[PDB]
């Protein structure tokens, strides 16, 4: 329960997420359809 | 633990190579394409372009 | 008339070849009306007519 020793702080970077981040909204089965 | 790490004995802690990314969700209308087995094979964001 | 986990409907349950995903339970069509259901106890997909 002690703070970490010798931490080096650097500004955070950013990257392109592209299309990542898609999940099924609900547990419903749909076949060959645009919802 | 740097004290008992292979090749290192100095007091402290060392972290192995790890990379992770964090993003935040916003309310966006999406057009999801479900294939014949019902897997979402593609999606389009309704506010991208 | 049937009730699957609170999903209340009326029709003729039958055997179906539709392949749901392990997490998917219900089934829908273009008209957003239920057409298939996964039996909670046994793992098979049944159509609704």
């Amino acid at each position: 329960c002690v703070n970490l020793t010798t931490r080096t702080q650097l500004p955070p970077a950013y990257t392109n997420s592209f299309t990542r981040g898609v999940y099924y909204p609900d547990k419903v089965f749909r076949s060959s359809v645009l919802h | 633990r740097s004290y008992l790490t292979p090749g290192d004995s100095s007091s402290g802690w060392t972290a192995g190579a790890a990379a992770y990314y964090v993003g935040y969700l916003q309310p966006r209308t999406f057009l999801l394409k479900y294939n014949e087995n019902g897997t979402i094979t593609d999606a389009v964001d309704c506010a991208l372009d | 008339n049937f009730n699957f986990n609170g999903l209340t409907g009326t029709g003729v349950l039958t055997e179906s070849n539709k392949k749901f995903l392990p997490f998917q339970q219900f089934g829908r069509d273009i008209a957003d009306t239920t057409d298939a259901v996964r039996d909670p106890q046994t793992l098979e997909i049944l159509d609704i007519t």
